[PDB]
């Protein structure tokens, strides 16, 4: 198998382009943006969750970007 | 001729005393090297073709499963067990399951059930290893003069003629010297075993297929595998990751297979770049070289010969090829021979007085016949300029304007740099190198910092580094104190890496 | 020096089992590996199985794989070959090849042994029979041909045939054994004549054998 | 699935000329071959340890050379004591090693004329059961042939069971004793029998179609 | 060995070298000549119009031994980190081998 590793990780960065390279921008950005917009209230439990932490107004949306992202890829 | 027209052609000048100049030659790019007092050569890295690949394990991605089988055991009278499991072509998985008097035991509770499958794997893909004492580099090489735009600066170099020269790279033979006719000998010093750290690279085959696919990406793949030296019926190691015992409602524990990991695997191979195999061999088509261009050797042909008369014709209209460069063809009128066509740059043409330089040292015509093509190359300084290509009279001028200036030029080699560090890593350093404290030091600062860093990071992707690239911006914006340097020089050094693409 | 004799001669019927013993003496053969190559009257080399130093340790090709295991006695420096499910393509002359080695299996400078005869047969217990050969009575009356007592149809190889007591001996040649379509043996065989001897030396050939017992005085007839 | 293979398997040459022979691999076997010497009816030795250095007692007459994955034989002069086959033999990684074909060695001879000798089957050997039409074809070139026994307008074939001498040191004398295997009714059924030689070295075969009751 | 004269030409490049696991590398080569006992001229070195040796030598003093046509040899050299060139002849026609 279910989780392939991904060969991103040791990419061979020449001059030629890769295998997967056009669709490799807008694919994360794509999934993130998917499961925020078929799971909406998410973003209040990430604002009920991360306005408690921190208490600088300025790690709270640290941890709101990190669990907003933490959620669609598992990890 | 050959390099004129490639968008990442870079130009290579000066050398330490007329002796040695340090390149790298890309694999899809092209170096033009000038001097002062030598022809102009083109070099051009073609192909990368290595032989000679012994097998590594070999997954599966296609699988199938035979007929299945299964048997339970009734409960506080031992586990299950079938003479199917003594071969190593079945999978099989232990679970426990009701069992009542409707189905058949003496006694209620979780009975032991095992379900056998055979095994068996229809198409396979295969990993093969990459010796790097087997690589093969070729390298053309052209020298700018007295060719046309036909059969001289295309492909076809499948002959021993002047201004022409194929070699073959291997370890074995690092160096070598082609043979220009006229031209003398340009001498190549390459160092191929510091490719793309082919150690760790392996070549995979899949639908006839092939990539560059990383070593530590390949040993940990979840699928069937067996360790290649088998012609017959495989062992198939870790056969589980492909079937999948399913207990129904613990009633029955069926078994079937998952889907064909062809487009699974595609999309994890989004790091591999791809490579074609004509036979045995396998012709890459990226990478890149380290050579040292002993120049000593090359001579200049044609500076004993006379001017030419008059009678110069503009055929092939002039046009920029993407670096400044003005790719100029002539058809020279006159039966002179072995003649010296006086072209020139020319700011303010009623002084005539040579401004901009010239990339085609010593332009020759070779053919004694009337109508004789020849194929220049000029570069104008920034603003107006003529190009002047006659002598006398008949003279043929054209009105040229580069469009730019030279902080504009600074700018964009300051961005063509990047791109350089970007790709080679601590190789860019010696692309213009002619020996010195500062390419070698910083060559060395750039080594430190080249394996502090891929050794730190190492396995972040596109999107990852734009993402910490963002925590370090932020971090660099933020906490005044003395660490603000580590902030910076490793939020550019992601950064870049991560957008010049 | 280099003496690497072989032993366990004879035939190998279809369905029993023996032992070719290499009587290995003259070096120290506690480290020196042990190998096992056939030849096939007709073709090539075949690489059967070897031995490795360590005892326990030892190889087989994969079309002989499961069916000939060897065993080293290091007290003796000797090997034992045993030839379990002998089928028809056996039929080859078996060698031992002695070589050191620092790993598994390896050899810088090979020994090798003098042969043994393997055949397989499967007949009767048969005797030797006299075939005459003679060419043609048009120009025999002085001069060169070519004739031969045939001896086929004998069971075991060899014959010990000669040709009037050692002296028509300038073609005559111990060869190997014919393999017919059954267990029979065949040998054939020229001879360089000087064709002056119709009437006053008898070309009798002494067809004797040992465990056949049949010798049949008999001449070639043109 | 290392197969070696070898290329030419006999050369027509004289003794005192060179000789390359060359074994051939599939994977990529770096260095390690051996050559053989085998000569028939004697003990094969060796001839060179990783296509370089012979053993103890062989001259550095013969050598070999290392290209890619074959192995070329580079000998200076021929001697007639020499002629023999050779065998190549795997050294990579884990055994069995594999061993190659057989090359020998031919010399040039006399290619003039055949033998016609035909033998009448020897009629008192008729009464004791078999039958040996003993077609004898010795002193030719090369020793490969295609005998077919035209017995009354047909094509005969698969009881054919030559015998090859080996190479003589002055003139290379090779035979071929070719037998038809007959019963008794084969033989009173038949009665046109013909024998071929196939002698490259001539521009026709001699067909000798002899009757039954003729010499 | 110290009394034995340089070779003169014609090397040949057998059994393609590796690293033995510690930074040495063990290389083969052939004499292609009848010289006899003749030194073997084996240096590491960088920056080949210099030829300057950076690597030291492990097997000290290499001597070719046999007096026939192609005489074996097996050597080991310790290059430094880096690029270098395994230059094992003198002149024109020596041959060398790039090593990382």
């Amino acid at each position: 198998a279910v989780t392939l590793p991904s060969h991103s990780t040791r990419k061979l960065q020449t001059r030629s382009q890769t295998w997967l390279e056009s669709r490799e921008y807008t694919k994360h950005l794509i999934r993130v943006e998917n499961w925020i917009f078929r799971n909406p209230g998410f973003a209040l439990a990430a604002a009920a969750i991360a306005w408690l932490l921190g208490s600088s107004t300025s790690q709270k949306v640290i941890y709101l970007v990190m669990i907003l992202l933490i959620a669609p890829a598992y990890s | 001729i050959r390099c004129i027209g490639v968008s990442n052609r870079d130009f290579v000048e000066g050398m330490s005393g007329g002796t040695w100049v340090d390149v790298v030659l890309e694999h899809g790019g092209c170096v033009t090297v000038m001097a002062q007092d030598k022809p102009t050569v083109d070099i051009e890295l073609v192909t990368t073709t290595v032989s000679n690949m012994a097998e590594v394990r070999s997954y599966c991605y296609e699988a199938s499963i035979s007929d299945m089988a299964s048997d339970s055991r009734c409960p506080t009278q031992g586990e299950a067990y079938l003479d199917k499991q003594s071969d190593t072509q079945y999978v099989c998985k232990r679970t426990l399951v009701d069992r009542g008097w409707g189905n058949g035991c003496g006694l209620f509770g979780k009975g032991s059930l095992v379900t056998c499958a055979k095994f068996a794997c229809s198409k396979k893909m295969t990993g093969k290893s990459i010796q790097p004492e087997n690589l093969e580099y070729r390298i053309m090489l052209s020298v700018h003069g007295s060719q046309h735009s036909g059969m001289i600066v295309n492909d076809t170099g499948h002959e021993t003629d002047e201004n022409r020269a194929k070699v073959e790279i291997t370890p074995n033979s690092p160096r070598a010297e082609a043979t220009l006719g006229g031209f003398g000998s340009l001498g190549l010093d390459c160092e191929p075993r510091t490719g793309l750290d082919f150690s760790d690279l392996y070549y995979l085959t899949m639908n006839n297929k092939h990539w560059l696919v990383h070593k530590e990406w390949f040993h940990d793949i979840p699928l069937p595998w067996h360790a290649g030296a088998d012609t017959g019926t495989p062992h198939w190691n870790n056969k589980e990751a492909l079937v999948e015992f399913k207990d129904a409602h613990a009633k029955r524990q069926t078994v079937v297979v998952l889907g064909s990991q062809e487009g699974a695997v595609h999309t994890a191979l989004a790091g591999a770049l791809e490579a074609e195999m004509d036979g045995a061999k396998g012709r890459l088509s990226s990478g890149h070289l380290k050579c040292r261009l002993k120049m000593d050797k090359l001579r200049l042909k044609g500076v004993s010969y006379s001017l030419c008369t008059a009678a110069f014709t503009f055929t092939k209209i002039p046009a920029e090829t993407l670096h400044g460069t003005v790719t100029v063809e002539v058809q020279y009128a006159g039966t002179d021979g072995p003649c010296k066509v006086p072209a020139q740059m020319a700011v303010d043409m009623q002084t005539l007085t040579p401004v901009g330089r010239l990339i085609t040292a010593n332009p020759v015509i070779t053919e004694s016949t009337e109508n004789s093509k020849m194929m220049l190359e000029l570069d104008p300084p920034f603003g107006d300029s003529y190009i002047v290509i006659g002598v006398g009279e008949k003279k043929i001028t054209h009105h040229w304007h580069r469009s730019g200036s030279t902080i504009g030029k600074a700018f964009e080699a300051t961005v063509r740099g990047a791109k350089r560090m970007a790709v080679l890593g601590d190789t860019a350093w010696d692309f213009g190198s002619v020996g010195g404290a500062l390419n070698s030091l910083g060559k060395g600062i750039h080594q430190i910092f080249g394996a502090a860093f891929k050794s730190l990071f190492g396995g972040m992707s596109w999107f990852s580094q734009i993402l910490i690239g963002t925590l370090l911006m932020w971090l660099g914006l933020n906490t005044k104190n003395g660490s603000i340097s580590l902030m910076c020089l490793a939020l550019g050094g992601v950064l870049i890496f991560l957008s010049t693409a | 020096e280099v003496q690497l004799l072989e032993s366990g001669g004879g035939l190998v019927q279809p369905g029993g089992s023996l032992r070719l013993s290499c009587a290995a003496s003259g070096f120290s053969f506690s480290t020196y590996s042990m190998h096992w190559v056939r030849q096939a009257p007709g073709k090539g080399l075949e690489w059967v199985s070897a031995i490795s130093g360590e005892g326990d340790s030892a190889y087989y090709a994969d079309s002989v794989k499961g069916r000939f295991t060897i065993s080293r006695d290091n007290s003796k420096n000797t090997l034992y070959l045993q030839m379990n499910k002998v089928r028809a393509e056996d039929t080859a002359v078996y060698y031992c090849v002695g070589g050191y080695s620092n790993f598994y299996y390896y050899y810088t400078m090979d020994a090798w042994g003098q042969g043994t005869m393997v055949t397989v047969s499967s007949a009767s217990t048969k005797g030797p029979s006299v075939f005459p050969l003679a060419p043609s009575s048009k120009s025999t009356s002085g001069g060169t041909a070519a004739l031969g007592c045939l001896v086929k149809d004998y069971f075991p190889e060899p014959v010990t045939v000669s040709w009037n007591s050692g002296a028509l001996t300038s073609g005559v040649h111990t060869f190997p054994a014919v393999l017919q379509s059954s267990g029979l043996y065949s040998l054939s065989s020229v001879v360089t004549v000087p064709s002056s001897s119709l009437g006053t030396q008898t070309y009798i050939c002494n067809v004797n054998h040992k465990p056949s017992n049949t010798k049949v005085d008999k001449k070639v007839e043109p | 699935d290392i197969v070696m293979t070898q290329s030419p398997a006999s050369l027509s040459l004289s003794p005192g000329e060179r000789a390359t022979l060359s074994c051939r691999a599939t994977q990529s076997i770096s260095t390690f071959l051996a050559w053989y010497q085998q000569k028939p009816g004697q003990a094969p030795r060796l001839l060179i340890y990783d296509a370089s250095t012979r053993a103890s007692g062989i001259p550095a007459r013969f050598s070999g050379s290392r290209s890619g994955t074959d192995f070329t034989l580079t000998i200076t002069r021929l001697e007639p004591e020499d002629f023999a086959v050779y065998y190549c033999q795997q050294r990579y990684n884990w055994p069995p090693y594999s061993f190659g074909q057989g090359t020998k060695l031919e010399i040039k001879r006399t290619v003039a004329a055949p033998s016609v000798f035909i033998f009448p089957p020897s009629d008192e050997q008729l009464k004791s059961g078999t039958a040996s039409v003993v077609c004898l074809l010795n002193n030719f070139y090369p020793r490969e042939a295609k005998v077919q026994w035209k017995v009354d307008n047909a094509l005969q074939s698969g009881n054919s069971q030559e015998s090859v001498t080996e190479q003589d040191s002055k003139d290379s004398t090779y035979s071929l004793s070719s037998t038809l295997t007959l019963s008794k009714a084969d033989y009173e059924k038949h009665k046109v029998y013909a024998c071929e030689v196939t002698h490259q070295g001539l521009s026709s075969p001699v067909t000798k179609s002899f009757n039954r009751g003729e010499c």
